[PDB]
């Protein structure tokens, strides 16, 4: 049984924390340099009503 | 000598030369897409400018 336990071993990953969830989110998009004051604020309500 | 020729002071030499090597523009313009950096050039680079 000991010899066995080296199945799942090399078949599990290993991973630094686990996710731990907030009762919040928070949405970031990746995007692109160029942007004027007007369409950030635009683009700004338009995901908030999304 | 071409001091004394062209009449000008040493004051004026030294105000003309440490106001000629400056890179200063604080502008930013909306082409109806994007935004616009205005930058100006002004240092000295090479010996033809401070000539």
């Amino acid at each position: 049984s000991v010899l066995t336990v080296l199945w799942p071993l090399n078949k599990v990953g290993g991973e630094f924390l686990p996710q731990i969830n907030e009762g919040d989110l928070l949405y970031m998009p990746s995007t692109l340099p160029g942007i004027s004051a007007a369409e950030a604020a635009s683009m700004l309500q338009k995901t908030d009503k999304l | 000598q071409r001091l004394a020729q062209y009449g000008i002071s040493l004051a004026e030499v030294k105000s003309a030369l440490d106001a000629s090597n400056q890179e200063a523009g604080g502008s930013s313009i909306e082409l109806a897409e994007a935004e616009y950096m205005v930058r100006a050039s002004g240092y000295l680079q090479t010996l033809d400018d401070f000539n």
